[PDB]
């Protein structure tokens, strides 16, 4: 039963799902894109607002 | 013929318990890495005296 153990993220049985989906996200958008909710926040995070986001 | 236990030669000391990886000449050594870890020891052993330990 043993090689190595090159467990994978879902091996670890007391991760949270924010937490599984973090820790499988390659780039700082992926995890910004899994964090902020709200989409006008997230576009000002990103540096990238419409005029909706601005006034919202 | 599947065993449960081997009696490996100790290539240090060994306490009950310890958990065990190949060392000098493929003998067996603590450890605390699992990845390295094959088997753990149930008797005491000095270094080059046998040790029978469970796989697992």
């Amino acid at each position: 039963r043993s090689k190595e153990i090159s467990i994978e993220v879902e091996d670890i049985k007391d991760a949270g799902d924010t937490g599984k989906r973090l820790l499988k996200i390659n780039t700082p958008s992926g995890a910004r894109n899994i964090i902020i909710e709200n989409e006008d926040a997230k576009a000002l995070i990103n540096g990238e607002t419409t005029n909706t986001n601005k006034k919202n | 013929y599947p065993l449960a236990a081997w009696q490996v030669i100790a290539g240090s000391d060994i306490k009950v318990g310890d958990n065990l990886t190949t060392g000098k000449d493929g003998t067996a050594v603590p450890t605390d890495d699992p990845s390295t870890v094959f088997g753990y020891a149930v008797e005491e052993a000095q270094e080059g005296q046998l040790v029978t330990l469970v796989i697992s």
